[PDB]
């Protein structure tokens, strides 16, 4: 999963 | 002591009902939730204009709590400090109640 600030 | 989390702690909300929620409101309503995908984590969920966007607690050995650069002693100072400080870095989003 993504995430804005990884 | 304390006990009672934050009114935007929801520690067993889903990705996606996390999502199904905030569709629901404004720009920059949020929650906090236990990550899913990295259990151990924690995640903010937030409302941008056309959708909704996760960011991930980060901490280092010290303890502190950050997502970008500014590092935060406990999750309410973080909160609080996204408040007044866009939590987007491509858009100008600010976590409100």
């Amino acid at each position: 999963r993504e995430y804005v600030n990884v | 002591i304390d006990i009672e989390f934050p009114e935007w702690f929801h520690e067993g909300l889903s990705r996606h009902q996390a999502e199904n929620l905030l569709m629901g409101k404004d720009i920059g309503f949020f929650i906090i939730r236990a990550s899913q995908s990295s259990p151990g984590d924690f995640s903010i969920s937030v409302r941008h204009e056309d959708d909704v966007q996760h960011f991930k607690v980060m901490r280092d050995t010290k303890g502190n709590y950050f997502l970008w650069t500014e590092k935060f002693p406990s999750l309410n100072k973080l909160v609080d400090y996204y408040r007044t400080t866009s939590i987007s870095k491509q858009k100008q989003v600010f976590l409100r109640d």
